């Protein structure tokens, strides 16, 4: 599917999404915090903070 | 107007109604259609007239609607206004004879109630008469517009919503 | 091939009278003595293999089966068109005023 | 004995009343006698859709999901007739009540599965020679599941099956082959299956409780895709009574 | 167009008997209307009972006939459901429930006989509009 | 979608035929038919007035 990131996260192991599935197949895990949009999500903010650091 | 004065003007002659409708050059059928209305289409609605309703192929020919009376019936045309209308076919007095109707438990003029029928004259469907209520309705819906038409929506993807002219 | 068949329907009987198999049941206030009663039990009694099987409803009275009699000419009776009796639409289609 | 005001807002509205572990006993039925359920209650406690086949055409499994249409899911107040049969078997025959409700679960992925939960027109039987309800007595039956949506039910863009347009009007020159299922609405009506298994009966209040496992399709909208496969797992209560 | 006699002139009984009512009349008609009635019968529906409006083929295909002055006011003293089986007095108002309908205490027969001819006429002059519903306010 | 199966291909004498594989190199690839001992058996051919392997 042209993954690019995914391969990357999901070799660390983050392998499920908030909405429910796993990339191994699964279906009703919850992976906590830490899915794919949750990395998504820290990165973001992450680079939010950083803007304001190079700011300072 | 014009059209039905030069079909008159056959059937005065001796024609029969099939010769006078086909004698009805294609061209002029065409005009008498609301996709060529400039006044049917949309700021954003981009581009040629054929990606919306399509390349026009060919005139189906004059539809006549018909009951199981045998009365012909007259579908009311979409005024400009409208981006959708509703579709209603009355006698040549404007009695409403039947139409498709939105609820239908209390319905009384469905098409199917009153067996309306439909018949061309001239175009590809020259001499043919449908009787199965959702053909029937289907050339209905299109007779609203007027003269229907054989798109090719194919060849643009044509997205089926009327867009104005370069008068527009 | 795919048909609406509320629309179909339409085309049968049920487009002309009151079909006791499947007609919404304000459609018996169009004559005379046969609402709410009658048209109560007639509902709640279908469906009927023919018009006259109506006059068969246990507990009628005479009078009312007279009146059944009399408004026969009216019904019609169609296979039960789920579309049209569930959801208790037959007590209430959704159509007031 | 508790009030409207004890329950309101708790979610215990929607549970049905249990029995407690010393309910172990039998309800004597009498051949001579006839007997209803004055009410069958069904409280759903997980829901399973099975996922649609890869193209592997393995067994497909059936994956949890997640309810997102809070506490509206209960099937109570059900009551009908229990015929005793010359083979000693009992058959309930559901008559009225609120059997049904609308659920959506929501599969891993996003995905939302509506369908009609319902046990309408429930035919259920036991086993033969059942001359007492006891925790070995079994259920097994067959309902009706009537299109999630009724005949006047509008789509967004103003279609239905006995109201509506019946074309697609923001596109009034489109080929309408192609629009043909969404144009025309269907009604469905298919058959589901349901196991009741007693696990608990007062032998004097007539009182039985158990789990209960059903099979249904799911809401195809009014014939525009296909339905999902459904399996519904929950508890349930009945209270017989001679009638 | 004038509210004439004619128009002011209808079914008295369902033997063929007509009466023609005052302007006067006529005016009373719609005040006691609108007084007992109009809260569920605005227009000449019935809004907690759309199935049954007021229209006047309506009525007279009602049990017994009620498209006359004297089974209107005979419904306004002993309601009955529209094939006449069953008196509903006590959940539609009328002399006989004026106890519980408070508004027909003050009533007289003669209130009753302006309100019939209210009902009669009024479709008379609004055609479709009476008993039509908001489809053709 | 789904894998079609093991194709076996068989002459009219019923020898099993084993197709040449593509290259990663090779954008296009003729189609050839050898034995188990990487005998010629059958082809599609290019020029067909002197074909003699030919499927048919
Ligand atoms: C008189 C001017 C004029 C006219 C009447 C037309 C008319 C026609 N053009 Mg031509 N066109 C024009 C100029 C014009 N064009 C110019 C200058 C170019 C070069 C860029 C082109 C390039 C062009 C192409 C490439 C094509 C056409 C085509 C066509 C037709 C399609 C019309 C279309 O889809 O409209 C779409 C119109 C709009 C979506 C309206 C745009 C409104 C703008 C975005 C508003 C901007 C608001 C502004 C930013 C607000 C500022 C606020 C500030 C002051 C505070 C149509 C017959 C097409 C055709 O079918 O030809 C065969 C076609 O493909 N035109
Ligand atoms: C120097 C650099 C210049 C770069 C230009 C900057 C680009 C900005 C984009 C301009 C916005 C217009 C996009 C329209 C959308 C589109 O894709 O159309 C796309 C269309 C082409 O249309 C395409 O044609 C194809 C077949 O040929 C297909 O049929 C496509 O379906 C169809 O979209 O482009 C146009 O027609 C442009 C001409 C529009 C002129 C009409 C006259 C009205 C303008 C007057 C309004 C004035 C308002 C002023 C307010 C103050
Ligand atoms: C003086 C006051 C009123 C009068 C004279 C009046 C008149 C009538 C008449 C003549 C009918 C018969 C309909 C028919 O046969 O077609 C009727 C039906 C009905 N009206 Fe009234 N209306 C009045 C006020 C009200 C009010 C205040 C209500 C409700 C609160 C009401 C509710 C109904 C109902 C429910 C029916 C039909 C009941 C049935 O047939 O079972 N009306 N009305
Ligand atoms: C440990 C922990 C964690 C880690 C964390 C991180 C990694 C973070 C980082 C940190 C950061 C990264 C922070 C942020 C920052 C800085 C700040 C706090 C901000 C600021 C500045 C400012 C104050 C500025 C101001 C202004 C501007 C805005 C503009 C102009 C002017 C001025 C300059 C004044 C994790 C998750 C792993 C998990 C567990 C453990
Ligand atoms: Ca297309
Ligand atoms: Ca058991
Ligand atoms: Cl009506």
């Amino acid at each position: 599917q042209g993954m690019f990131v995914l391969p990357f996260m999901a070799r660390l192991g983050v392998t499920g999404s908030w909405s429910g599935w796993s990339i191994t197949g699964e279906t009703g895990i919850d992976p906590g915090f830490w899915s794919f949009e949750g990395v998504a999500l820290a990165h973001i903010v992450l680079s939010g903070l950083l803007f304001l650091a190079a700011c300072w | 107007q014009e059209i039905n004065r030069r079909v008159q003007a056959s059937l005065a002659s001796g024609a029969t109604l099939e010769e006078a409708w086909s004698a009805i050059p294609e061209k002029l059928a065409f005009y008498d259609y609301i996709g060529n209305n400039p006044a049917k289409g949309g700021l954003f609605r981009t581009g040629p007239m054929n990606k919306g309703d399509g390349i026009a192929q060919a005139w189906k020919g004059h539809a006549v609607f018909r009951n199981k009376e045998g009365e012909e019936l007259f579908v009311r045309r979409m005024p400009a206004f409208f981006e959708s209308f509703p579709v209603i076919l009355t006698d040549k007095n404007g009695v409403v004879k039947a139409d498709i109707p939105f609820r239908r438990a209390e319905s009384k003029y469905s098409f199917e109630q009153q067996g309306v029928t439909v018949s061309f004259y001239g175009g590809e469907l020259n001499g043919q008469t449908f009787t199965d209520p959702p053909t029937v309705k289907s050339y209905a819906r299109k007779a609203i517009f007027g003269e229907i038409f054989e798109f090719d929506t194919e060849t643009l993807n044509s997205d089926g919503i009327f867009r104005t002219s370069p008068r527009g | 091939e795919l048909v609406n068949v509320v629309d179909e329907k339409l085309g049968t009987a049920y487009g002309e009278k009151i079909d006791l198999n499947n007609t919404n049941i304000a459609a018996f206030i169009q004559y005379r003595g046969l609402y709410p009663t009658l048209a109560k039990l007639i509902v709640k009694n279908a469906p009927y293999e023919s018009v006259e099987d109506v006059l068969n409803i246990p507990g009628l009275t005479e009078r009312q089966k007279q009146i059944l009699r009399e408004n026969l000419e009216h019904f019609t009776v169609t296979e039960v068109e789920t579309a049209l009796v569930e959801g208790g639409d037959r007590y209430n289609n959704g159509l007031y005023k | 004995t508790l009030t409207y005001d004890d329950i309101v807002g708790t979610g215990l509205a929607n549970k049905c009343p249990t029995l407690d572990d010393t309910a172990r006993g039998a309800y004597p039925i009498d051949s001579s006698q006839t007997y209803r359920i004055a009410r069958l209650c069904l409280q759903p406690t997980t829901f399973l859709v099975k996922e649609e086949p890869k193209n592997k055409r393995q067994e497909a499994e059936f994956v949890p999901t997640k309810l997102v249409t809070r506490e509206t899911t209960s099937l109570d107040q059900i009551q009908g007739e229990l015929k005793v049969n010359s083979d000693g078997s009992l058959t309930f025959v559901e008559e009225d009540g609120i059997d049904f409700q609308p659920v959506t679960v929501q599969m891993a992925g996003g995905e939302r599965i509506p369908l009609l939960f319902t046990v309408k027109n429930l035919v259920a039987s036991t086993q033969p020679n059942v001359t007492s309800i006891t925790t070995s007595t079994d259920f097994k039956g067959e309902f009706n599941v009537p299109s999630y949506r009724t005949a006047n039910f509008l789509d967004p863009k103003g279609r239905g099956l006995a109201s509506g347009y019946d074309s697609a009007i923001a596109l009034p020159q489109a080929k309408e082959e192609e629009l043909a299922r969404a144009n025309v609405k269907r009604f469905s009506l298919t058959k589901g299956q349901i196991s009741l298994n007693v696990a608990k009966v007062d032998g004097r209040t007539g009182e039985i409780a158990g789990t209960f496992e059903s099979e249904q399709l799911s809401d195809d909208d009014m014939g525009a895709h296909e339905p999902h496969e459904v399996k519904i797992q929950g508890v349930f209560y009945a209270s017989i009574e001679p009638a | 167009a004038e509210l004439t006699p004619e128009v002011l002139t209808v079914p008295l009984n369902s033997e063929g008997k007509t009466i023609t009512l005052t302007e006067k009349q006529y005016l009373e008609g719609k005040r006691l209307f609108q007084y007992a009635c109009a809260s569920c019968h605005v227009g000449g529906i019935t809004k907690t009972n759309p199935s049954l409006d007021l229209r006047t083929e309506t009525l007279a295909l009602a049990t017994p006939p009620r498209d006359n002055i004297e089974g209107l006011v005979d419904y306004m003293k002993n309601p009955t459901t529209y094939d006449g089986e069953q008196e509903i007095a006590e959940v539609h108002p009328s002399l006989r429930s004026a106890d519980i309908f408070p508004k027909m205490r003050n009533l007289t027969e003669k209130d009753l006989v302006a309100i019939a001819g209210h009902i009669l006429v009024e479709p008379k002059i609004l055609g479709d509009k009476w008993g039509g519903g908001k489809v053709y306010y």
